[PDB]
């Protein structure tokens, strides 16, 4: 594109337009929880003792 | 170090086929729908059988 520059000329709009756009933003994530003994040792008890 | 010796080598393969050789152990009945620790051909654990 190339707009024409001049030192004695101006451009003025004669009509408008109403537009509606959309914006999306994350807010929060999932809350989780972990259990060390169940994850690492499972059903064993000697592993828990270690 | 130069005297003769006698050698016997025992080789085991793990459980992939149905078990055939293992030592003495009495077997109980099957109990289901109850938290219980079990032993199936040498593997241990704790859970519910269904
Ligand atoms: C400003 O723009 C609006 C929107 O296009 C124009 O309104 C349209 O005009 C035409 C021609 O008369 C009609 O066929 C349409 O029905 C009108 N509405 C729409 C939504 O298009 C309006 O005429 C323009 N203003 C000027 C001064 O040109
Ligand atoms: C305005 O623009 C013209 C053309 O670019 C140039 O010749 C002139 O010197 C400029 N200034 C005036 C005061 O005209």
């Amino acid at each position: 594109n190339s707009v024409a520059y001049s030192n004695n000329s101006i451009a003025i709009p004669t009509n408008f337009t109403i537009s509606v756009t959309t914006e999306i933003l994350p807010v929060s994530m999932t809350k989780t929880s972990v259990d060390c003994t169940m994850y690492i040792c499972g059903d064993s008890t000697e592993c828990s003792n270690l | 170090g130069h005297q003769p010796y006698r050698v016997v080598v025992l080789s085991f393969e793990l459980l992939h086929a149905p078990a055939t050789v293992c030592g003495p152990k009495k077997s109980t009945n099957l109990v289901k729908n109850k938290c219980v620790n079990f032993n199936f051909n040498g593997l241990t654990g704790t859970g519910v059988l269904t």
